[PDB]
């Protein structure tokens, strides 16, 4: 009961208290003002971040390349009618493109019999096409066109005199257009005459059209002058070539060549597959796509994989088998010529299942590639390293940042450290969390000290770090 | 008579939880799909506690809040634990919340999609509540218009958003709501967290324990049984599960987890201008669900001080304009303890735990009552079956929902039974007239003017 008087409480108060009052409230109100100060001054000198690139459709996401449909499907379901079924499939992939192949008319090097305005019955229609683009429009998958004089002869883009087959062909790049593909694929940019200028042109149309069109280019020249005199001008094209080719097999090379390109290249978008338009299967060791997978879906650009290649599909190992269209297989059912060869370590369904599978590494970091930034539009650069190691780092400049580091020797290697190659802003930790491996011997999200990397041979680890202030 | 009632209910239910809980209800949702069903579940089961709670009120008559049921049913040292428990953990944290993602929403604006440096939300966070301690205080003349223009702006927020979403649906819009694509798990379905996902609604319906005071104190109920909660909860739930409808076609599902702000990113994705006409009219929301809260909580102060405890020199009359002076500067402190130390989901987490073990406490208490009492007059309807089933909802959420964490559980029980000593040293041992107890009148002149 210390309830006081309202007269004594009166009487108690006297003018000066009314005065440490008024001080009180005066000091409370500064303390006030000092804090919005304060927070604007701390928002004011703060770091202002830049901004997204604004990238296109394809700079996200891998791409896909299909040669030939009767092959993809098999005798029978061959038909072109047939794709639309496979795109419940083909969207699982986590791939944001698809190449078709040539579905034109030419029989065999004939310059009057074939024309590029109609569509040959042995596939499709063009009712059967609309419905293609379509479903795929329906879905998030965009499709691309290619043409070619010659998809069946030796003699690839129509030795014959040039202005004839030039203007069909420009006629068809808004014939297209007006169809409503986007993008095209040229391959066999070696066997031209005045390809640079023929390609500006075709680039300037494209662009003139719209903008998230493209033109996916094809050469077999290995050479980095040859590349960067193919792209003396045209800097937007999207180029795949046979520059990763080379046999390699030690990371310093591989080092060598991947930072030669991209300094003679500058810091520009390009395109990353290891060939003109075959698997990674037939031209490189099976032990190696455990990590080439990783290499081919990490690095600045879109990946370009033929189709059959989450599964690493063979034609070699297969008798009977030839090597420009391998047959995509399904279940045990897709030869039905050599009963027994297929199993079940390389069909669809088994590979799904099965978590150290290829098919199940390609799903996981295809996951990572469309839904994360820093690897998406982030920088790149490498440690200078020792023996034959792969290392960079992929950053944005806020985002989380990744490190990938590999092996391509036969022996074990050791962690390879090195820092003080970067920014204040790009320093990397002692600490990381794993997130994938090629073989499973690690625990995911166990961080680890950098410096005990006991690597085996044919490896590579997929290391995640949270960003660092 | 309705309409005021009703006014007065749906100001109170709607506060700034339809914008901090979307993104984490679906983070512990696992995928798009059952979030809807959270948020409907939810009206549900509040929708059965205002049914219980107003029977309660048109009941026995005792005045004096929300604690005098439980401190004149069950006795009332459950009386006393929930006061003490409101008075530090549900009110000053959930005030916490409220400034802290008000400095949140207004500091995103100028980091679209950048992480905003912390000190600076925090100080705004800080600033905002000593305003609003100020507002309340003083001027008590105009500080209810004030607190009616902070929530016309947020109707028209709401309202903006309701144009904005249901216009969009026509354009064929079936984009994130059908379920092939709608079904999509990133994470898989776990009911764990699908019990985590439905604390945040459960915080999102905060409020209906508020409505007890003024449906008694009004115009009498003559057997009004089914108005007060037939004219809230429907409308409420088809509005918030529409709301986040409206959320979910305007955006990818990634997109709303992942960033800090629900809201912002919607003005920014589309339309342009009304981008910076409305993240002003969520500051001005959130502005008026403090003020209110400010308002019954001082409420709260007033009538645990006719009671006598809750130590009594507290929310007197200071000379003219008999504001609560004392009871702002208790509350303004355990505020700037979380604004020092603090984050924000966690302590979604334990506000909705906190607050649904103070209703299941008080429903058990009426349970109990209602198997004790053959006497006395009860003018609603019997019911007899919807209160045993909220008994056992409530009983199963809390015995499943123990396995998340316990470092939030385990410091709130702790802090539950620190009641307990105090109560029996101060109910057992205040008699005795020692040098402390006779000179704690002398600081009523000490402590303010
Ligand atoms: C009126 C009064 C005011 C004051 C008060 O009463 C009323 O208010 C009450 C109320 O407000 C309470 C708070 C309520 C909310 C609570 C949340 C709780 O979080 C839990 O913290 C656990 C700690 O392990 C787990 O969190 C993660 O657990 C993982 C596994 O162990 C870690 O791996 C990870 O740490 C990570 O390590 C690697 C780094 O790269 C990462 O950045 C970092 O996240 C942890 O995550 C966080 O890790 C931090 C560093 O290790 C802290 O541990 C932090 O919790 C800290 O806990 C302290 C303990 O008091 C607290 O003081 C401090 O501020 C918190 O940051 C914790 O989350 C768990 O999953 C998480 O749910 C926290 O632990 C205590 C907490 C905050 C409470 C502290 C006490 C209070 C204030 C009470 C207090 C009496
Ligand atoms: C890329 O593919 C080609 C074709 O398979 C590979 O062989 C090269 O083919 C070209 C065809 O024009 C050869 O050019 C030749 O030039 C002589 C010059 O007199 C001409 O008489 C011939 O008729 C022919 O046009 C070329 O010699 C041949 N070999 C090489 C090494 O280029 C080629 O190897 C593949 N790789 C590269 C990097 O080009
Ligand atoms: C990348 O290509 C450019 C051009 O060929 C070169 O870079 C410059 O090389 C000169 C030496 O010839 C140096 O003095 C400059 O500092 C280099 N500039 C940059 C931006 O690298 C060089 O061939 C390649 N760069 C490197 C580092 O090897
Ligand atoms: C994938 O499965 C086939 C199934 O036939 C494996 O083939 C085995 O090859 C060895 C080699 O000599 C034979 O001894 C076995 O009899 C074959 N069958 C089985 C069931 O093992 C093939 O080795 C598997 N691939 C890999 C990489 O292990
Ligand atoms: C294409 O070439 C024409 C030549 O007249 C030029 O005006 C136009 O700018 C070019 N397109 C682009 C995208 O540069």
């Amino acid at each position: 009961t210390g309830l006081s008087k309202e007269e004594l409480l009166k009487v108690a108060g006297s003018p000066g208290w009314v005065r440490t009052r008024w001080a009180l409230l005066l000091l409370f109100w500064l303390g006030w003002l000092g804090m919005l100060a304060g927070a604007v001054v701390i928002i004011v000198r703060a770091p202002r971040c830049r901004e997204l690139p604004a990238q296109k459709w394809w700079h996200t996401g891998a791409l896909y390349r299909i040669g030939d449909l009767q092959a993809f499907q098999g005798h029978g379901a061959g038909n072109l009618a047939g794709l639309k079924g496979r795109l419940d499939y083909l969207s699982s992939l986590k791939v944001k493109g698809l190449v078709l192949g040539p579905i034109h008319k030419n029989q065999k090097d004939d310059v009057a019999q074939t024309d590029l305005l109609q569509i040959d019955p042995n596939f499709g229609s063009k009712e059967d096409f609309d419905s293609l683009l379509q479903s795929a429009k329906k879905k998030s998958i965009r499709v691309i066109l290619d043409l070619t004089p010659n998809y069946r002869g030796e003699n690839s883009w129509f030795s014959t005199q040039v202005d004839t087959v030039a203007t069909k062909v420009k006629d068809a790049l808004e014939f297209w257009l007006q169809a409503g593909v986007d993008g095209f694929q040229v391959r066999d940019i070696e066997n031209l005459k005045d390809a640079s200028s023929f390609l500006a042109e075709w680039q300037n149309i494209t662009k003139g059209f719209s903008e998230d069109r493209l033109l996916i280019a094809g050469t077999n020249s290995s050479d980095l002058q040859q590349i960067l005199s193919l792209l003396e001008s045209n800097k937007d094209l999207l180029l795949t070539s046979s520059y990763l080719s080379d046999s390699g097999s030690t990371g310093e090379h591989t080092k060598s060549l991947v930072t030669q390109y991209l300094n003679a290249t500058g810091n520009r978008w390009c395109s990353w597959s290891l060939s003109q338009a075959r698997l990674l299967t037939s031209f490189l060791p099976a032990q190696l796509l455990r990590l080439y997978q990783l290499m081919l879906f990490t690095l600045p650009g879109t990946p370009v994989f033929s189709y059959g290649d989450e599964i690493g599909l063979d034609a070699a190992a297969l008798p009977g088998q030839p090597m420009e269209a391998p047959v995509m297989l399904w279940d045990e059912s897709s030869f039905p010529d050599i009963p027994g060869a297929v199993s079940a370590n390389m069909t669809v369904k088994g590979q799904s299942e099965d978590p150290g599978s290829l098919l199940s590494l390609f799903r996981r970091l295809s996951d990572q590639r469309s839904k994360e930034r820093s690897l998406l539009h982030g920088d790149f650069h490498a440690f200078s390293a020792g023996p034959g190691l792969f290392s960079y780092i992929r950053h944005w400049d806020q985002n989380e940042r990744f490190l990938v580091v590999l092996n391509f020797g036969d022996v074990g290697l050791s962690a390879g450290l090195q820092a003080s190659d970067l920014p204040a802003s790009a320093s990397l930790p002692a600490k990381a969390d794993l997130l994938l491996s090629t073989q499973p011997g690690r625990e995911e999200g166990s961080p680890l000290e950098l410096e005990r990397l006991k690597l085996e041979p044919h490896e590579g680890l997929l290391l995640r770090f949270p960003y660092a202030a | 008579g309705l309409l005021s009632a009703c006014t007065i209910i749906i100001g109170n239910i709607i506060g700034s939880g339809i914008f901090i809980s979307p993104k984490g209800v679906l983070e512990h949702s696992g995928s798009v799909g059952l979030a809807l069903f959270v948020w409907v579940l939810g009206g549900g089961v509040t929708a059965l506690g205002s049914l219980c709670y107003a029977e309660l009120g048109v009941a026995i008559p005792k005045s004096g809040g929300d604690y005098a049921y439980v401190t004149e049913i069950f006795g009332g040292l459950a009386g006393f634990l929930l006061l003490w428990s409101a008075v530090l953990i549900m009110y000053p944290t959930s005030l916490a919340v409220i400034s802290m993602t008000f400095s949140n929403y207004v500091l995103q604006p100028v980091f679209p999609n950048c992480i905003p440096p912390t000190t600076a939300s925090r100080v705004l966070s800080m600033a905002c509540l000593m305003l609003l301690t100020w507002v309340n205080s003083s001027s008590v003349r105009w500080a209810t218009r004030i607190q009616d223009m902070f929530t016309g702006g947020k109707l028209l927020a709401l309202s903006l958003i309701i144009g904005v979403g249901l216009l969009q649906i026509f354009q064929g819009h079936f984009e994130e709501l059908r379920p092939s694509n709608a079904f999509a798990f990133w994470m898989t379905p776990s009911v764990g967290h699908l019990a985590l996902a439905f604390l945040q609604g459960s915080f999102a319906f905060s409020g209906w324990n508020f409505l007890n005071y003024v449906t008694e104190e009004m115009v009498d109920a003559r057997k009004n049984l089914p108005r007060a909660i037939f004219i809230s909860i429907p409308l409420v739930t088809f509005v918030y599960t529409f709301t986040n409808i409206a959320y979910f076609t305007a955006m990818s599902p990634q997109e709303l987890l992942s960033s800090n702000a629900v809201a912002v990113t919607f003005g920014e994705k589309l339309l342009g201008y009304f981008s910076w006409v409305m993240p002003v009219s969520v500051a001005l929301s959130t502005f008026g669900g403090i003020n209110g809260y400010l308002f019954t909580y001082s409420r709260l102060c007033f009538s645990g001080a006719r009671e006598g405890h809750l130590p009594s020199l507290l929310a007197m009359i200071h000379v003219r304009h008999c504001t609560p002076i004392p009871a702002l500067l208790v509350c303004c402190g355990a505020t700037a303890v979380i604004m020092l130390v603090g984050d924000t989901y966690t302590l979604i987490n334990y506000v909705s735990f906190i607050n649904y073990l103070c209703y299941g406490v008080t429903i058990l208490g009426l349970l109990l009552l209602r198997w004790r009492r053959p006497a006395l007059h009860r003018p609603i309807k019997v019911n007899l079956l919807i209160p045993v089933a909220y008994l056992v909802f409530w009983a199963f959420l809390l015995v499943f929902s123990f396995i998340s964490e316990p470092m939030v559980c385990g410091v709130g029980v702790i802090i539950i039974l620190t009641g307990v000593p105090i109560f029996f040293l101060g109910v057992f041992w205040r008699s005795k007239p020692k040098c402390v107890h006779r000179l704690t009148e002398s600081m009523t002149h000490w402590g303010q003017e």
